[PDB]
RNA sequence: CCUGCGACGC
RNA sequence: GCGUCGCAGGCCUUUUUAUU
DNA sequence: GGGTATTCGCCGTGAATAAAAAGGGTAC
DNA sequence: GTACGGAAAAATAACACGGCGAATACCC
């Protein structure tokens, strides 16, 4: 099985799972720990934001790879916004201050 | 080709800033279109930047004074 | 952005979050897909359903943006606002929050100082409570029943107020001042002598101060306004049949809205109280089922007999948002296939299929086709790629030549499971992997799969090429051993090539070089094993970098000369002239990497693998039925064993020996028969050759394929050959014992049914242990990672002088690790002095490499004080001098490396190799003994007795170092003194077991004081004539008239006067404890050392799991908390009383000991802080609070290494010291002086260090603290960061404490930066944060 | 299954850990060709309009 | 047809595959002798007694 | 909101 | 070199099997 | 009657992924 | 064939280990 781009979910904007749905591989917690054991910080940031969650980030990354530029924008993952909206529905006030 | 990068690690202090310096050098050739110092042999900008680190013609201070001369020129 | 802030939510904030109010329970129509007017799926509240179109019509356009329609009132905007807008439910009655009520400890129960059961009775309409009764008999908070409220109404009608439900709790929480109550609690805390009352008072004061410092109100816990979720986060999916299936949250919201509408409709019609009480109770239960379904009562099930999912189930657990959507995600540009072997590949490249490379590199080929001009439109490039034209493969080969890929296996136990390789376009559907990385990947080719990943940015490609390349990772970071060791085929080929026989073709001819040897081998004129004379030319770089050549005639074989062409110039010839096994090739690669470097070592390993795969095929090694030979003396050994078993059974049948001695003798003779069978088999398999040199025979090493595969170290060990050729031996039972009938056959001949059914027990036990170890190993690895994720090297030298003392560990049999394996790669703390003269041998801040180890091993040095990680004074991280080396390179540890993650991955990786299922000493060599911590007295016979509790018996050889170490009990005698030496092999110390005698220091007349017959002593006559002794009765089953009567043996002289002890002014009397049998009646002149009284009496992975969790053992060894004289007290029919009386200060100490435990402590002794009272496993908390930090650090390190040494696992000590430092991070305040801390609160160690440093800099007094120990689970939850504590375990109580405390959480770590999706402060991200 | 002529020897690392070297005559004779049958349905339901 | 590796035989103790290999070789030898007798024009009595 | 498909404008 | 029209898709829980 | 101090409930925890079915509101 | 969604029978079902807090019983 192999995949560059494809369909995404509704609630959490992530790639699907399975060969029949044309899904992608899962980068679990142990792979994150193995990347943290190296000095590979940009690879983990690319795996966590552009390749998985950030819609604007992955569209700008696709346009930059098509144009020929190897540069990405971190942005904000959508799963963190889903987590904030789900914790905020329990009557607990959590927000990013600046 | 660059199988090992030990001569690039021997120049700068550790291996972590080597990635940042080589990325800052490689972004000038693909986006800025600057001509490299070492003659390329069917290589991408990563291998050219690593060879420029290995030959000792590129470091942090050289890129800093080159950016300073570019700011003073324009 | 800045730090994360979490607090309580006011109802005004909930109304400000919302955009509308939901009033109808229905979600959507079934016949029409349009949303409802005012429902859970709305258009005028949450947003429109389609992009820039309203609901009613006429506004489906782009020029109208953000306008409000007049028909339905739907804002014309994007659909993306539907996943962020919220609503609210105006409840007719207040409800209590289930998180601040049911999660122990209860926040409402601690604030109101009320038990949880009474609040549960009041909230769920089962009892009454008075609120501000005034001048009445009832107090401020009293729990009234149903009848007591009627009595209070009919007795006190006016000036009375009692409510039932959440309104009473809201009125209690609203009418309460925090400052006055906190001041009253402080003034009550000053007049407090109890312990647990003081604990509850400090907990209530800390909760009140948490409510005061935070901006929240105590009445905000009672829910008034209820917010809802956006509809895109809980959508209604369509089905093929047309029926719209519902979710759990939509059903719970519909239930809550329907019950609230029923309550409003019933309150409109002015109902009586009985029905509306049940309606408010049902609304409370519906709100509690919506918030957390399963905490209170029974979880409601719908149509599945399964509990429904609430708002709390989506956050915690394995299927929550943290562990399934934030800590581990699904990524793009990735693939998966079955792996195969590529022999032609190099160490830095791998074989990638073209069908996977065409899919993983789509936009690169698109950009190259748009750049070259072959496709101007992106659709034309997509059709050109889908048609698979000729130039598409050329573009794909162009965009793959120097673009690495990340190959990864499914179990990632350490960092070598994700390595970078260069793709080679192959034909097929399998991935070709290099054979040398299979030992690091732990993956064979029987059906294993691996995942690939494609970096895209320049920084990711540079991190893959510089940090994650397979040529850069050749040493393991756990211990420093290589990971590019050759496997079975390469060592088999290099073992077959480098051998010799006494007679072959071409033996005894002079050769001019290795090229003539290769020519003679490939021409067929000389054999591969033929002793010849080859002129070699080896180089040596013993000068200042330059290489010196030499030429001489060597006596070698033909194959070693051919292998000499593979060996580079810097290596000598003496490393290849022997038979190459496995450790020989390993030390050859070690010598090549040590002398030459990294770049020739990769080419050397590749050429070694190439020549091994080339010369393993020319041999033709094969197994057969004739290779596994049978010893000719096996049948006669079985005959003598059966004759001995028959003789032992005939002796047992007569009645001379018991059944256990018979079984033990049978086991020993069968073990001896198995050892003789194995010895005869190994003797038959060694030589097995009668070959003529010229005309006479000569023995040589066997060329059997089984012996060549077992001797070279390719595959199999000696036990496998014993089970294949000799008898299998004794086999165990599932109950744990050993069957007396062994397996006298092998796998070559036919086994019967019983010998197979016996071995099925051990096979099933091993399979079940292997299947059940992996979950505990993964749990321990996850706990170690989450407890050691925030330790990054931030400095270089903090300037400290503390450190641990490195000594080689001695148990009593032999040594295991010398000083060199424990001191290598560590910076010393103090100057190591020469044993002869006090001059400085080595400075302090020196990295001890192998040359310093060779200099220290020749000067007879045993104790080297080095700097440790736990003794570092760096705030929020460590320095580069207290850690040591990198353990994968030759330099020092860099600034920015995450040393905690590699430590947790180094400890948690070999957990799959551990286990889960449950009188005299003899010296080894000749040397003088060293007696330390011993108080003795010379007896009359010339022996040497011990009058101390603990005594260290160490052996000092002629070199001046410590080789052995033993432990002797209290009552023992020594065969020789301390001055003379031991010849070796004789008994030095001997003692009788199961006895506890008392030894006197003086010799004189013995008198009986306070000893009356019939009450405290029992004179029994044994039936044997030898035993007629007196027994002292225990002080529990005695009568009431002799509770204070305690016997004692005063020692006087022959003249009757009381002799004294030299040094003090107390009589030399010895009291008798319970069940102490004395010898005889007094009246005999005893000697100095006499026997007076006679007193009779989990390892593996759970051991490491209990050691890292700081778990208290079942039978802890009680120690002495304070120094002084031991004294027993009056017991209270349960536990035994004991009190330690000091010599100078007062006695603020009193403890109890359980009477059923054994105490090896007499009445009057002299103990100090550190000595033990009983015998058993110790607890690390007592070692920390009594001895110190370094003692419990060495204890944990030695107890972990003793478990990890039994399985043959090499793990460095710094990785355990990282977990030891992470276990102790908090401190308990003893006396807070001029500080904002309380008396008995727990703060961080670095925070109180910074506070004491600032108070010392400002000229004020500091604070006295005490460090405490916590497990790997407790330290992960007791952290200042609430995000890392909620994502690991127990999300509900962590979020509850963060809500009631108002915590502001800065990231400052790896896991917090993983969640928000940015660069972690490690590696390149550390330099990014610095710049 | 099928029974074929077998040999136990290392061949240039192509049977390294557990790998199996198969000749081309096994592929030419088609003695390991299997037939796999799938099922694709098309449900025509009755709905509105 | 298939070349296997003999390295897994001492480590993983399954000696029955080598006995199956030898017995299949003997069975194929008997079958090739029967096929060589049937390929040439032979009578029924010699084939029956073999 | 994002993918893939079919059609049309400058 | 993009924008407009129409079609299909984005799930949840449980059970079983297989692999590492 | 205050200060302990054993018991006894209760909650949290128990590895990581690919395929193939079955069911998504039942009552009066 | 549309419409409130609860609690009591169900001829229900039923883990081992560990830490923390509350009811409660000893000991002067
Ligand atoms: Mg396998
Ligand atoms: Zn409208
Ligand atoms: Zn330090």
């Amino acid at each position: 099985h192999a995949r560059s781009t494809g369909s995404y979910s509704l609630v959490t904007q992530q790639p699907l799972g399975g060969k029949a749905q044309f899904g992608g591989q899962r980068f679990g917690e142990m792979e994150v720990w193995a990347l943290e054991a190296y000095g590979a910080a940009y690879t983990l940031q690319e795996m966590l934001t552009v390749k998985s969650d950030d819609v604007n980030g992955r569209t700008k990354m696709y346009k930059n790879i098509v144009d020929g530029n190897h540069q990405m924008e971190p942005g904000m993952p959508e799963s963190f916004n889903v987590l904030l909206k789900e914790i905020r529905s329990l009557g607990i006030n959590i927000e990013l201050e600046d | 080709a660059r199988v090992t990068v030990q001569d690039a690690v021997e120049k700068i202090g550790n291996r972590f800033d080597l990635v940042l310096v080589a990325a800052r050098r490689a972004r000038q050739m693909q986006v800025g279109g600057k001509d490299p110092l070492v003659p390329e042999e069917n290589d991408k900008t990563t291998v050219i930047a690593l060879r420029e680190i290995e030959e000792g013609l590129i470091n942090n201070q050289i890129l800093d004074v080159r950016e300073r001369q570019e700011q003073q020129e324009q | 952005f800045d730090a994360i802030k979490i607090a309580l939510a006011s109802p005004d904030m909930i109304r400000s979050w919302s955009f509308g109010e939901v009033k109808k329970p229905e979600t959507i129509n079934y016949r029409t897909f349009k949303p409802e007017r005012d429902g859970l799926f709305c258009a005028r509240i949450f947003g429109p359903v389609k992009d820039y179109e309203c609901l009613c019509g006429k506004y489906k356009r782009l020029k109208h943006r953000g306008v409000i329609c007049e028909k339905c009132g739907v804002e014309v905007t994007q659909t993306k606002v539907r996943r962020e807008r919220m609503g609210h439910i105006e409840l007719a009655s207040p409800t209590a929050h289930i998180w601040f009520l049911k999660s122990l400890p209860s926040r409402i129960g601690l604030l109101l100082d009320m038990p949880l059961r009474d609040i549960e009775r009041v909230l769920y309409f089962e009892s009454y409570v008075v609120i501000e009764g005034g001048m009445t008999n009832l107090e401020r908070q009293q729990i009234l029943t149903e009848e007591q409220y009627l009595d209070a109404l009919e007795e006190f009608g006016d000036e009375f107020d009692a409510k039932m439900g959440a309104e009473a709790i809201q009125a209690l929480l609203k009418s309460m001042d925090l400052e006055q109550e906190c001041e009253q609690l402080r003034e009550e805390l000053n007049e407090t002598n109890s312990e647990t009352k003081r604990k509850k008072l400090t907990k209530r004061i800390k909760l009140l101060e948490a409510f005061v410092q935070s901006g929240n109100k105590p009445e905000w816990m009672i829910l008034t306004v209820l917010p809802v979720l956006p509809p895109d986060l809980r959508p209604l999916v369509p089905l093929d049949g047309g029926r719209f299936a519902t979710s759990d949250l939509n059903d719970l919201y519909r239930r809550v809205i329907n019950r609230n509408n029923r309550l409003k409709r019933l309150l409109d019609l002015a109902a009586p109280d009985i029905i509306v009480r049940n309606e408010k109770r049902m609304l409370q239960e519906a709100v509690d089922a919506l918030l957390d379904n399963g905490r209170r009562g029974r979880a409601i099930t719908g149509s599945n007999k399964r509990p429904l999912k609430s708002l709390a189930d989506m956050i915690k657990g394995k299927q929550g948002r943290f562990r399934q959507n934030l800590l581990g995600k699904r990524v793009d540009y990735s693939g998966r296939s079955v792996i195969t072997v590529g022999p032609y590949l190099r160490l830095h490249q791998c074989g990638l299929p073209k069908k996977m490379a065409l899919e993983l590199f789509k936009p690169f080929i698109y950009g190259k086709l748009e750049l070259r001009g072959l496709a101007t439109t992106i659709k034309a490039a997509k059709k050109m790629v889908e048609r698979e034209e000729a130039v598409v493969w050329d573009i794909l080969d162009e965009v793959i030549r120097e673009h690495p890929v990340l190959l990864n296996r499914a179990p990632t136990l350490h960092r070598l499971g994700i390595q970078a390789f260069e793709p080679v376009l192959i034909e097929g559907k399998a991935i070709q992997l290099h054979p040398l990385v299979c030992a690091a990947y732990n993956a064979d080719f029987d059906g294993d799969q691996m995942a690939v990943h494609v970096p895209l940015t320049l920084e990711a490609q540079l991190e893959a090429r510089a940090l994650m390349m397979s040529t850069n990772n050749i040493l393991s970071p756990a211990n420093g051993e290589p990971i590019i060791v050759p496997s079975q085929d390469v060592v088999l080929g290099l073992y077959y090539m480098t051998r010799d026989c006494v007679n072959a073709k071409g033996e005894g001819m002079v050769l001019t070089g290795p090229k003539e040897a290769e020519r003679l081998y490939r021409s067929g004129l000389a054999s591969l094993h033929a002793r010849v004379k080859v002129r070699i030319t080896e180089y040596e770089k013993d000068a200042n970098g330059e290489l010196v050549a030499k030429t001489s005639l060597k006596d070698t074989t033909v194959g070693r000369a051919i292998l000499w062409m593979i060996v580079p110039k810097g290596l000598p010839y003496s490393i290849v002239n022997q038979a190459l096994g496995k450790k020989a090739i390993s030390k050859m690669l070690n010598t090549c990497y040590r002398i030459l470097g990294l770049k020739p070592t990769v080419i050397f390993a590749d050429q070694i693998m190439y020549t091994g795969f080339a010369y393993a095929a020319r041999s033709g090694a094969s197994v057969g039925i004739d290779d596994m030979v049978i010893p000719e003396k096996k049948h006669e050994i079985i005959s003598e064993a059966e004759a001995e078993v028959a003789e032992i059974q005939e002796q047992f049948q007569s009645g001379l020996v018991t059944a256990g001695e018979r079984y033990n003798k049978v086991i020993d003779i069968w073990a001896a028969a198995n050892d003789r069978v194995s010895k005869a088999m190994m003797d038959n398999l060694q030589t097995e050759t009668v070959i003529n040199r010229d005309g006479q025979e000569e023995k040589q090493v066997s060329f059997n394929s089984i012996y060549m595969m077992a001797d070279s170290g390719a595959r199999g060990s000696a036990a496998q050959i014993r089970q294949l050729a000799g008898m299998r031996g004794l086999m165990a039972k599932p109950d744990g014992s050993i069957i007396e009938t062994p397996i006298t056959a092998n796998f070559r001949e036919g086994l019967n049914v019983l010998q197979y059914f016996i071995s099925t027990h051990g096979a099933r036990k091993g399979l079940a242990d292997t299947a059940l170890k992996t979950a505990n190993s993964g749990y321990l690895t996850r706990r170690l990672v989450d407890v050691a994720q925030d330790l990054v090297v931030t400095e270089d030298d903090c300037g400290t002088h503390e450190g641990i003392m490195m000594t080689p560990v001695i148990e009593g049999g032999d040594v295991k690790e010398p000083l060199r394996d424990r001191v290598l790669g560590r910076v010393t703390a103090e100057d190591v002095l020469k044993p002869g003269t006090a001059d400085i041998l080595v400075p302090r801040n020196t990295l001890l490499h192998e040359q310093w180890c060779d200099l220290l091993e020749e000067n007879s040095v045993d104790a080297v004080k080095v700097r440790s990680v736990v003794s570092c004074d760096t705030d929020f991280g460590v320095c580069a001098h207290c850690y040591g080396r990198d353990l994968a390179r030759g330099h020092i540890i860099n600034k920015g490396e995450a040393i905690g993650v590699i430590a947790a991955q180094s400890i948690g990786e070999p957990g799959t190799q551990l286990t889960m299922r449950t009188s005299s000493i003899q010296v080894k060599n000749k040397g003088s003994i060293k007696l330390s911590n011993v108080k003795s007295v010379v007896n009359s016979s010339g022996k040497l007795v011990i009058t101390s509790r603990n005594t260290e018996l160490k052996l000092i050889d002629e070199f001046g170092r410590t080789k052995e170490s033993y432990k002797v009990p209290y009552g023992a005698v020594l065969a020789k003194g301390d001055g003379e030496q031991v010849a070796g092999g004789e008994t030095v110390a001997n003692w009788d077991p199961h006895t506890m005698p008392v030894i006197t220091e003086v010799s004189g007349f013995v008198r009986f004081t306070d000893m009356i017959d019939g009450q405290t002593i029992t004179r029994q006559t044994d039936e044997l004539t030898g035993l007629s002794s007196l027994v002292v009765l225990d002080s529990a089953e005695r009568t009431a008239g002799g509770k204070d009567l305690r016997p004692a043996l005063k020692i006087v002289d022959a003249q009757g006067n009381d002799v004294l002890i030299p040094g003090t002014d107390m009589p030399a009397q010895y009291f008798l404890p319970g069940k102490a049998i004395v010898q005889l009646e007094d009246g005999v002149q005893i000697s100095s050392g006499d026997t007076l009284a006679r007193i009779p009496q989990t390892g593996g992975l759970p051991r490491v799991a209990d050691l890292f969790e700081a778990r208290r053992p079942k039978e802890p060894a009680i120690l002495a908390e304070i120094s002084g004289i031991v004294s027993f007290g009056k017991e209270t029919k349960g536990k035994r009383r004991l009190v330690i009386t000091p010599v100078d200060g007062s006695d603020p100490y009193e403890e109890m000991i359980p009477k059923w435990r054994q105490l090896n402590v007499f009445e009057g002794e002299r103990v100090e802080r550190g000595d033990v009272i009983s015998d058993g496993p110790e607890a690390p908390h007592d070692i920390l609070r009594l001895r110190g930090v370094h003692a419990v650090t060495r204890y944990i390190v030695n107890e972990v290494q003793d478990v990890y040494r039994l399985q043959g696992v090499k793990i460095n000590d710094k990785h355990i010291e990282v977990i030891v430092r992470q276990m102790l991070r908090k401190a308990t305040i003893v006396n807070a002086g001029s500080s904002d801390f309380l008396e008995g609160e727990q703060v961080e160690y670095s925070r109180v260090k910074i506070a004491n440093r600032e108070l010392e800099a400002n000229g004020k007094v500091g604070a006295t603290y005490s460090r405490d120990l916590l497990g790997i689970t407790k330290a992960s939850l007791a952290t200042e960061s609430f995000i890392s504590a909620a994502s690991f375990q127990e999300t509900t109580r962590v979020l509850t404490e963060a809500a009631v405390a108002g915590k502001r959480d800065e990231l400052r770590g790896l896991k917090e930066n993983v969640i928000v999706g940015r660069l972690i402060p490690a590696g390149t991200g550390y330099a990014y944060h610095q710049d | 299954g099928q029974n074929m002529r077998v040999a136990f020897m290392p061949w240039n690392g192509y049977n390294f850990e557990d790998s199996i070297l198969v000749s081309e005559r096994v592929v030419q004779e088609d003695r390991f060709t299997t037939i796999h049958i799938q099922e694709l349905a098309c449900v025509s339901r009755d709905t509105k309009l | 047809d298939i070349v296997l590796n003999p390295l897994g035989v001492p480590s993983r103790m399954n000696i029955g595959q080598i006995l199956e290999t030898h017995l299949g070789m003997a069975a194929k030898g008997i079958g090739d002798k029967i096929n060589a007798m049937l390929k040439q024009q032979q009578e029924v009595a010699k084939l029956r007694e073999f």
